[PDB]
């Protein structure tokens, strides 16, 4: 595995019992992100909430397909947050299913 | 150059529009199915979200100043790192929308 | 008719393979729709006369071999038919009175690739019909029936793809697929180039070899080995 | 028909109101059909009165089963239109079901010769036999599923090959040659 | 016999008999059937693309009640057959349908039989 | 065609002789590039008839440069088709790459403007020139392509507008244009 | 005519003599309310001509009610399609008020008998009152989203059913009942 998170966050996935290979490096996290992927020698790669991709298309023109998934929200600090309910609720209807 | 002949071409061209209209028809609700059960999983799925990223998160943060040498102790004890290579239980499964694998981890 | 006249006399009683080569039989049947109306006959056959079954009989039933000749008149019937209707009167009545036919379509015209003939629509009769057997080599026999459903599986599911998907093809489908762009290109252009009974079979097996045994079944084990 | 259409008043008048109504395609022959018929737009109205003598003579499931068979034939035009509307993107095990055995059916029982003596003749046993072991494929295929056979090795068993050889048999050997391998099929399923 | 009652209908059903010279129950009952047999001609090719596990409880035996009405009541070759009897066939496969998936008759109806 | 197609007695006939021929449609005509011509239309027969007096007058890579535009828009055909099936932005690079060189042969090359007077003119001159200009940017694109850049930053190029110039440029004053852009061609792309 | 083509002489000729189109559909039919008339399919040229003569003779704000409340079937058409798939519950209070509108006017204006006598004839002085009533109240609940109402109150107002008791009266009554079920409307809204 690897969790892709803030520094402090990135920290406490890489326990034993789960893998991390996390940190900033970027606003996207784009400089570690893309070389990660692009092997796939990790069962999961998961990108947070306090980075996330604006282009999602970058990742998926250079890792060319995966039967693996990719960006799994995880919010990426604490500060009593929850707004990733309704965040990743939105974050569906605007690409696909019904408009508003 | 290509152009439809009529005596040869007529029988088919009617049977064209009840092959067509009626195949279409129930393709329709084909889809429909499946994104009203979707719905669903979307909202379920931040339930369990909410309640146990923060109670993760809880210690971790607690225990930053006064890990970075506490490190090691923690990672000994617990049960060592899952596999790179598929620690995860991968599930492959057809279903229409494509054959899209899923996985629990 | 008078050109034909001129076949009779020089095959039959002089004793010597001619080989007879008509072409613009659309130029023919213009002329053929003049008389057609203009005469007191009326028009039955969609608009062009009834008495063209005669005029294009006693055209192409001259020819044969005679067997108490060693000489022949070989007709080779070269059509320019308006558009690719199959109703239209010309290809109506030619391809019933022929045995065996061969095509040229647009396909294979795009390509660049002289002849552009393509066998998938067309249709053959004699090719088990004292041909392929006798005199004539049976070591293309099996051929024959194996390069038929073997070109189909090619030129039909580039169709059947832009359907079902956009680049979906199964693992099965992906090789018949695979056939169909190798056979036509090398194959299908001769043009200045000649190939002899032996340099045709050679070269068709070894496209036939990227089908596993299994779809090779009409092929025998002889057949396989013969040309490897 | 002269024109390119069997629609028209002569064809229907006692072409088609007979005993059978018969069809043909231009690229089904050519694959390696000859002579070729449409498996659904063409009809016989006799046979309704050809079921005596087919259930005393041959058996008394030889009206049964040829009947059975035609239904298979004419059930994976079911499917055919959606193949060629959007297609499959979901194989299943009841999809693929009828698909591939209706496949073998026209792969090899509709596809003979007329030129060749041992793609056909004239014999009751060659007709019985044929459609037995495509029965008995048939039989065991379904209950193949239920147990979790994937259709995929259902292609890959060699006795699928066995019933794609019985079109070149020989007419006098095909007895003791169908009794041997009516065994195969029963073996080559219940085992896998 | 062949026929399909879909493209198929009287312009005249009502102008003919009426309730009490057909059994009362026979004008609700006819226009139950249609829409009940209608909707599962279209979820036979849907039978294994999506499947009928993956389908709607209501749909499923919406499925089954196709089969049994060409068998039984379409079907029955040369075997006569009365306005009594071909509603009876009618109500028992009706019965499968819960009284939530009635609702093409009255309430009189639903109580007349299941 | 007094009817709308070619199926009419009166075009038929047209289409008896031989030689060459020219189709135009109502589709390109629209959009005011006019000529409209379509490659999967005509056919020439003083292609090879007039080989000779090209490699004697004209230039020797004059039967040489006009297949090289040819090929261009022949796989242009086949990919078009592909393209309003499934967007080519879901395609690889390479697919994208001769769809763009594409633009130029309508944008800059179809428009030959009946109202503008350095299109009104065409000669030979102008003829093999803008073919070199094009030849280039083809061979340039497809290695340019497989060391990772995308079809997208190279719109944003100068590269794509300097292969538009053919109607902002002259016919008496075109030798001093042409070698001019020509070697940018080559050289500054490269270099990006 | 029986299914009638466009392309038939009686269609292409008729179609230009009349100026109205009165159409009814079949699925319309099936839930047995006349009228039926299927709107979207339905036109008359004549209606521009009659605004002047129907305010002059009949009553002021005539015209411009019809003109005007047309549209929620409109905006009703191409929204319910596949969009509100379960009805409206993903959906915005934008969209849900269309549809809580939509129901009165399509449960309780379109339909209406013929079999019962207390609306099988009416007159203008019942439908002028009928129509504007439904105006009022797009009116009043478009602006009760922006004052935080959600449908739920909606669905249980006495004014719905007041809608379906105005045509369960005759013409006589009318004045009566318009006094009562107007002046309902504004305190229904104004208790929201």
């Amino acid at each position: 595995m690897a969790v892709i998170a803030d520094p402090e966050t990135a920290q406490g996935f890489r326990l034993a019992g789960l893998e991390g290979y996390g940190a900033s490096s970027a606003e996207e996290a784009q400089s570690l992100l893309e070389t990660l992927v692009e092997r796939g020698g990790y069962a999961l790669v998961a990108v947070d909430e306090a980075l996330l991709p604006d282009p999602e298309r970058a990742v998926e023109r250079l890792m060319r397909g995966r039967d693996l998934p990719v960006l799994l929200p995880i919010a990426g600090l604490k500060e009593a947050f929850q707004g990733h309910d309704v965040e990743g609720y939105m974050r569906e209807l605007v690409r696909k299913t019904i408009g508003f | 150059s290509q152009v439809s002949p009529t005596r040869m071409n007529l029988l088919q061209r009617r049977g064209q529009l009840r092959l067509a209209q009626k195949g279409v028809d129930l393709l329709k609700k084909k889809r429909d199915a499946l994104v009203a059960e979707f719905f669903g999983l979307v909202r379920e799925a931040m339930e369990a979200r909410k309640a146990l990223d923060q109670a993760a998160k809880e210690a971790y943060a607690a225990l930053l100043l006064a890990q970075a040498f506490d490190g090691p102790e923690v990672v000994a004890g617990a049960a060592l790192g899952v596999p790179p290579l598929e620690g995860v239980e991968a599930e492959v499964e057809n279903v229409w929308g494509s054959k899209v694998p899923r996985l629990k981890a | 008719r008078m050109a034909l006249t001129v076949a009779e006399y020089l095959a039959f009683e002089h004793d010597y393979h001619v080989l007879v080569i008509l072409t613009d039989m659309t130029n023919y049947c213009e002329a053929l729709r003049e008389i057609g109306a203009a005469r007191e006959e009326i028009p039955g056959r969609r608009g062009y006369p009834g008495y063209m079954y005669t005029d294009l009989a006693t055209i192409y039933e001259r020819a044969g071999v005679v067997e108490g000749k060693k000489g022949s008149v070989t007709q080779i019937p070269i059509l320019s038919m308006p558009d690719d209707d199959r109703t239209h009167p010309i290809p109506d009545l030619t391809g019933y009175i022929t045995e065996g036919q061969i095509q040229l379509s647009r396909e294979l015209h795009r390509k660049g690739i002289y002849p552009p003939i393509d066998p998938l629509p067309s249709l053959s009769r004699l090719m088990n019909n004292g041909v392929g057997k006798g005199k004539t080599r049976e070591d293309h026999k099996q051929v024959s029936d194996q390069l038929y459903s073997a070109y189909a599986n090619g030129v039909d599911i580039r169709k059947l793809v832009a359907i079902i998907g956009e680049d979906a093809l199964t693992e099965n489908d992906r090789r018949y697929l695979q056939f169909a762009d190798a056979f036509e290109r090398f194959f299908i252009n001769q043009g200045q180039q000649n190939r002899s009974i032996e340099e045709s079979l050679q070269i068709a097996w070894a496209l036939l070899s990227m089908l596993p045994q299994g779809e090779l079944k009409r092929i025998s084990k002889d057949h396989i080995g013969k040309y490897y | 028909p002269p024109g390119g259409d069997m629609s028209e008043p002569v064809t229907q008048s006692t072409l088609r109101i007979v005993g059978a109504f018969w069809r043909l395609d231009a690229s089904l022959a050519f694959r390696r059909h000859f002579p070729a018929i449409n498996w659904n737009g063409s009809y016989s109205l006799f046979t309704s009165a050809l079921d005596p003598w087919y259930r005393e003579n041959v058996a008394e499931d030889y009206p049964e089963l040829r009947d059975a068979i035609s239904e298979l034939l004419q059930r994976e035009a079911g499917l055919q239109e959606i193949v060629q509307l959007v297609g499959p993107d979901a194989l299943q095990d009841a999809e693929r079901l009828v698909i591939e055995v209706g496949r073998i059916i026209r792969e090899d029982f509709l596809q003979q010769n007329a030129y060749h003596e041992v793609d056909a003749y004239c014999s009751m046993k060659k007709a019985y036999g044929i459609m037995k072991m495509i029965l008995a494929f048939y039989k065991e295929a379904e209950a193949a599923i239920k147990r979790g056979v994937s259709i995929d090795e259902i292609l890959q068993l060699p006795v699928l090959e066995r019933i794609g050889r019985a079109r070149y048999v020989s007419e006098e050997e095909f007895p003791a040659y169908f009794e041997e391998a009516m065994k195969e099929i029963q073996g080559a399923f219940k085992a896998l």
